[PDB]
């Protein structure tokens, strides 16, 4: 009747310091549709952030891609935050260069 | 290669606000090409792919009208279904509808489907013959009766064998530079030591389309399932997809493991080993 | 395209 999310955080292209890239946070497997997702830079939420349109899989669970243009620096540390009716606390998954 | 077209419809009931939300997306194969949101200001079906932008007023006009009709049908049936389940009028409830049609390289109709869900569980389905329904609950039995006595499968099979395939053939011609292309996986393998005697080998596929791909880890040439980790094929936002698989291996034995990659854009399966 | 007029009640 309710499904927890699964979250994956990564870059569109391989991450090299100073070269522009896209931070993607992909949430899938969850239900109902309402979910709060934010991308985080050094802890502060990023305000320029766009999301895909709502679709679901064969098991009817939903998936959204939240993305933003960014530029890695080896100084800035990035992560993803989700809150859902399934989730007791919001969930933080930090980005790893080698996903 | 065969090509599909599938449409996805979510309606969730908003008791506090009072008028439910309706989101509809359209995919050709793995490439979404339209969309419709009920709280967005536009109140029309919106292109989400370049090759559908060419279609003119009448196409967008007819699509918006039909999708709004679907929105209202969903609202009413949300009301009916809260009764069929003796459910609280306070709570919020979801109706999902997926339907579509599959054509092959000959262009000929291959199959059709239409499934409906309530609250993330199967509610009713069109069977593989497009003239029988399979309900999943007693409330669904109520729906089948009304549907069977209204011969709805006829309308669903007229559409699935009719407009659905004709139009998917039109779209597959309109976007043939992008819908019938096969961007092969770009593969590479990383090495991250975990202990003085354990290391992880991770196998990377990036930039591939369509999203179907098969990554396999084989130890001494026999498929390895224990100590594996494979992640869900994810989108990149450039219209390609990504995937990786990984294995924890002892030290000194990194060359006794092999990553095998199968995808359409590879005509013969690829093999990768840590050099 | 989308499925045409239906009005199919559940």
């Amino acid at each position: 009747i309710q499904r927890t999310p699964k979250i994956q955080v990564y870059s569109r292209h391989p991450a090299e310091n100073g070269k522009s890239n896209f931070l993607n946070c992909y949430v899938s497997g969850f239900h109902p549709s309402d979910i709060e997702v934010d991308l985080l830079k050094n802890g502060e939420r990023i305000e320029k952030v766009e999301h895909s349109d709502l679709s679901f899989s064969k098991d009817w669970s939903f998936y959204l891609l939240y993305y933003t243009e960014f530029t890695p620096t080896e100084k800035d540390e990035y992560a993803c935050r989700v809150n859902h009716v399934t989730l007791s606390q919001p969930k933080i998954v930090k980005w790893d260069r080698d996903m | 290669g065969s090509h599909s077209m599938r449409y996805f419809y979510t309606s969730v009931s908003r008791p506090g606000r009072g008028e439910p939300r309706f989101i509809a997306v359209g995919y050709v194969d793995d490439t979404q090409f339209v969309r419709f949101d009920s709280d967005a200001a536009s109140q029309r079906m919106e292109p989400r792919a370049p090759w559908i932008e060419q279609e003119g007023p009448e196409y967008w006009d007819q699509e918006t009208r039909n999708v709004k009709a679907q929105s209202q049908t969903d609202r009413v049936d949300l009301g009916t279904l809260r009764g069929y389940y003796n459910q609280s009028e306070d709570g919020s409830h979801t109706i999902q509808i997926m339907y579509g049609c599959d054509v092959g390289p000959d262009g000929r109709f291959l199959r059709g489907y239409r499934q409906d869900a309530y609250d993330g569980k199967d509610y009713i389905a069109l069977n593989e013959d497009l003239r029988s329904w399979t309900a999943a609950d007693m409330a669904a039995q109520i729906t089948k009766r009304k549907w069977e006595a209204a011969h709805a499968a006829e309308q669903q099979r007229a559409y699935l064998e009719g407009r659905c395939v004709e139009w998917l053939r039109r779209y597959l011609e309109n976007g043939k530079e992008t819908l019938q292309r096969t961007d092969p996986p770009k593969t590479h393998m990383t090495h991250h030591p975990i202990s003085d005697h354990e290391a992880t080998l991770r196998c990377w596929a990036l930039g591939f389309y369509p999203a179907e791909i098969t990554l396999t880890w084989q130890r001494d040439g026999e498929d390895q399932t224990q100590d594996t980790e494979l992640v869900e094929t994810r989108p990149a936002g450039d219209g390609t997809f990504q995937k990786w698989a990984a294995v924890v291996v002892p030290s000194g034995e990194e060359q006794r493991y092999t990553c095998h990659v199968q995808h359409e854009g590879l005509p013969k399966p690829l093999t990768l080993r840590w050099e | 395209v989308v499925v045409g007029a239906a009005g199919v009640g559940k």
